[PDB]
RNA sequence: AUAUUGGCGAGAGACCGAUAGCGAACAAGUACAGUGAUGGAAAGAUGAAAAGAACUUUGAAAAGAGAGUGAAAAAGUACGUGAAAUUGUUGAAAGGGAAGGGCAUUUGAUCAGACA
RNA sequence: CGUGGAGGUCAGUGACGAAGCCUAGACCGUAAGGUCGGGUCGAACGGCCUCUAGUGCAGAUCUUGGUGGUAGUAGCAAAUAUUCAAAUGAGAACUUUGAAGACUGAAGUGGGGAAAGGUUCCACGUCAACAGCAGUUGGACGUGGGUUAGUCGAUCCUAAGAGAUGGGGAAGCUCCGUUUCAAAGGCCUGAUUUUAUGCAGGCCACCAUCGAAAGGGAAUCCGGUUAAGAUUCCGGAACCUGG
RNA sequence: AAACUUUCAACAACGGAUCUCUUGGUUCUCGCAUCGAUGAAGAACGCAGCGAAAUGCGAUACGUAAUGUGAAUUGCAGAAUUCCGUGAAUCAUCGAAUCUUUGAACGCACAUUGCGCCCCUUGGUAUUCCAGGGGGCAUGCCUGUUUGAGCGUCAUU
């Protein structure tokens, strides 16, 4: 058992490092999002506050 | 060389077959050969090995050592042959396992099925 | 352990009716065991010797049927030739091999005669 | 093979102050959402001039 | 369970999902040779089916127990 | 008001489970299921869709019968038992 | 909804029954190469549409 | 006779060798996003064998320090080799509103060749 | 000159250490570059004569991955507010109990429900991660426990509307249409004494089905009881439909 | 003079490039013809002594019967006859069976685990009411049977 319960300390650890709050926590950082950087804004209806 | 067309010479083939055969196409694999005693008793140079054969390594850091094998680990390709041990620090034992193309057999464990195939491949047996 | 194959087809049909029903009671007792236990390892050969008896007692009554319908036209349709759909709506040996009255005549007049080229 | 490479349906953006001329994939919230396709400089993409 | 045992005259059984109050009813009047005043049945949120079943005031749930073993 | 705010709004499913290919796209008031075109009597699938056809083509399923089919055939279709030689 | 159909019912109690971790002596076979329940849920991060 | 990027069983390559090769060498059309059509990744390598570090001693514990297994822990489930950006410590050196470069020599440090 | 593979050749080098990497140590070539020593590491790799190409990068607002300066800085300031002892603990501005102080003030920071979520509900253990401070605590993590119905709902009916069949369009996937140019189908008693229902013979023309957990609608209330359940279990007392 | 800033080496970091690997991909050739109303492809839920997934299977549920080989399986347990043999195994082969609820989907119906009718049979003082068990009830078309329909029409009484 303390064989087996220090092999789930072993394999926790990556997620501990992105901060994973469970071995269940699976968001996905997109790279690049579309409505950040695809724009020009200019006189008129702008596309935020 | 090769002569045939449903042999196969390629590399990734022969390992893949290797490590993915059921345990019937791995006892043909784990087989042992006589030793010089047995080879002009018998007349047959080479044997799958079986549980309870008696045994004797003739290379490694373990040469020189003899025993009757505890159990064939088809799973790992290895056999554990008994008194062939490491003890640990804490005094528990752990067998090592061998594998059995460098094994010799001295002694054969015979049932009714060995003795027909040592009728079959030519055997004199007695 | 657990029943045998061939020793069950030399029992009756009544006696393979009783032997199910104990080993039954058995299987109902050992999910009793199974809570207070840990780990209860017998269950499984008691689960697959149910499985022997209602394979023997199917494989009686079916071999019934089969002589009860020998050598008589329209058997049912699971004791049929499985052998697949679009082989089962074809022309059997008979009907393809017959031909018209025609070429029975040619046929019979000149065949492929057997010859070589040498001299 | 003739079709590796192009199992994508990107499409470009425009043009701005802080970003390429790229087509990106489309959607979201896989981590391949917002990266470059169909180029030979592209991770995943088809090389130049495939051979034939 | 067992508290619904002594005081309710309750047994309590996981029951097959395509059972319902009167092949229950019929079931332990079978196995058991006991009298059933009323079956009382739910679907467990792991999805398996139990099923409360008061015996009669004649029969006495504690008896019934030691038989079968659970108590 | 078109954006986060009108977000709060949305509790009405449009589309539940289908009985067909389990896939949540029934819509309701349509009473038809977009993936796979039920209550019609053929899947739904298109060329122009590559990828659609990949994800569910024989072969992706298990294959109750499909999978004896070629070894049935390399004996040759044949009944009876074998003799115990 | 807490007035919900049955078949919306079961498909709660599989994905119950998946929720947990992976067990203790998969970690002691051979050539393992399983280390965490990798299609782990919660109801709090992912919603499992229905 | 002829067609075949599908199915099934075979044999081969002056092809790619983990950002390459199919999207997928691994629980891959999986995880994940969208009401939906559809979109759709990342992720191979301890060692011959786990022999995965008993015990001793500090600390609440994680861990450290010794011991110890092994040919090697400069292989310790962050595990083969572990480059650069970038950072720490020691040592040398310079520095009045940038730094670095070119030609020539001093100064300190440093280094092979060579007479028999 | 250099890199990846190919045919030759040196019976080329190699676990006594092959490639790779680091090296203000040495030498050669004007240069692309080549060779040697030292340190690291552990298993294959060169020279020459030719062959072949997915063959050389600093830039493309390049592509994927990684790391900095800025910087221990901007910030962590709406919703009036916290304080003292004790226990628990290696540890307390934050956990638990008691004593104080306040606030939401019945169109509430209260008591239940519909959509929606799916075990968060409760107990036992327990803190590496999350709770932008902290943590002994939690909607976290680990293991288990927990939803009981003749009367509450669904199920039944129809609303706006969806939609088969008879048919007619359409190359065709399928579109029209809902009583339509259709031969569209059931129920009662008997006369009963082979027992099954012939038949006495009538009446009816309405002609699928889906559509409301807020409309229409057969019938239940009090008191107890659990760590968590109730108009559902227990005790007591009533009503309804089919027989 | 330190501190600080910058350059360089040593050792240590952050990071995963390089070299060496390989159960995968890709391309060419060679052979072969076999899905389904006897219920397929797909889908949902279930099953292991200890499994979440892949893989396997269907209330006979990581399988059963048949055949071959001839002693294992393995992470722990367990069982010891199952070891000179009608016999181990997650073996191989496969000709006999099972095959939940679905699906062309087939008694009507579906956002309902909704609702009928028929036959045989068992229990409730039961041809009618309720319940349990077994087998049934789609449409288009063909050949044939059986009962019919129409001054469409022929003899006849």
């Amino acid at each position: 058992r303390s064989k087996a319960d220090r092999m789930a300390k072993m394999e926790r650890r990556e997620r501990n490092r992105h901060a994973k709050q469970g071995e269940s926590d699976r968001h996905n950082a997109v790279s690049l999002s579309k409505h950040l950087f695809s724009g020009k804004r200019g006189v008129g209806k702008t596309d935020f506050r | 060389a090769k002569q045939s067309l449903d042999v196969s010479s390629d590399r990734r083939k022969a390992r893949k077959a290797y490590f993915t055969a059921p345990s019937s196409q791995r006892r043909v694999l784990l087989s042992a050969p006589l030793s010089k005693e047995l080879r002009a008793q018998y007349g047959i140079k080479a044997l799958p090995i079986r549980r309870d054969d008696e045994v004797l390594v003739v290379r490694g850091s373990k040469k020189g050592q003899e025993g009757k094998i505890s159990s064939v680990y088809r799973l790992k390709f290895a056999v554990q042959v008994d008194k062939v041990t490491k003890e640990k620090v804490n005094g528990a034992s752990v067998p090592i396992n061998l594998h059995p193309s460098k094994l010799v057999i001295t002694k054969l464990h015979l049932d009714k099925d060995r003795k027909a195939l040592i009728q079959r491949k030519g055997g004199k047996l007695e | 352990a657990g029943v045998k194959a061939y020793e069950l087809r030399t029992k009756s049909k009544e006696q393979l009716a009783s032997q199910l029903v104990d080993l039954k009671k058995e299987l109902a007792e050992l999910k009793v065991q199974k809570l207070s236990r840990p780990s209860l390892p017998k269950i499984k050969t008691v689960r697959k010797s149910i499985a022997c008896v209602l394979t023997v007692i199917n494989e009686q009554q079916r071999e019934a049927v089969r002589q009860l319908y020998k050598g008589k036209k329209y058997q049912p349709k699971d004791l049929r030739a499985k052998k697949t759909r679009a082989l089962r709506r074809a022309l059997t040996k008979f009907e393809a091999s017959q031909v018209t009255e025609k070429q029975r005549k040619k046929q019979i007049a000149f065949p492929q005669r057997k010859y070589a080229i040498k001299a | 093979s003739e079709k590796a490479g192009h199992q994508t349906s990107a499409e470009s953006w425009g043009t701005g102050r802080a970003v390429a001329r790229i087509p990106r994939v489309g959607g979201g919230g896989t981590g391949r959402s917002g990266q470059g396709a169909f180029g030979n400089m592209c991770r995943g993409g088809r090389m130049f001039a495939p051979t034939k | 369970a067992m508290k619904k045992v002594e005081d309710g005259n309750i047994l309590v059984f996981q029951v097959s999902m395509k059972a319902n109050k009167y092949q229950i009813k019929k079931a332990v009047k079978e196995l058991y040779e006991v009298d059933v005043l009323k079956v009382n049945t739910l679907v467990r949120p792991n999805g398996t089916k139990k099923a409360y079943v008061r015996l009669t005031a004649d029969y006495d749930a504690l008896d019934i127990a030691n038989r079968i073993g659970y108590i | 008001g078109k954006g986060t705010p009108s977000f709060g709004k949305r509790h009405n499913k449009s589309h539940t489970l289908c009985n067909r290919c389990g896939r949540r796209s029934f819509h309701v008031q349509k009473k038809t299921c977009s993936s796979c075109g039920y209550p019609a009597a053929k899947t739904r699938s298109y060329n122009w869709g590559a990828k659609a056809k990949r994800r569910h083509t024989t072969g992706t399923g298990r294959m109750r019968y499909l999978k004896h089919v070629s070894r049935r055939f390399k004996n040759g279709f044949q009944t009876g038992s074998a003799s115990k030689a | 909804a807490a007035q919900k159909s049955f078949r919306i019912k079961q498909k709660m109690a599989k994905a119950k029954k998946q929720n947990r971790p992976l067990p203790q002596w998969i970690r002691l076979r051979t050539n393992n190469t399983i280390r965490y329940n990798a299609k782990r849920r919660n109801w709090r991060r992912t919603k499992m549409n229905i």
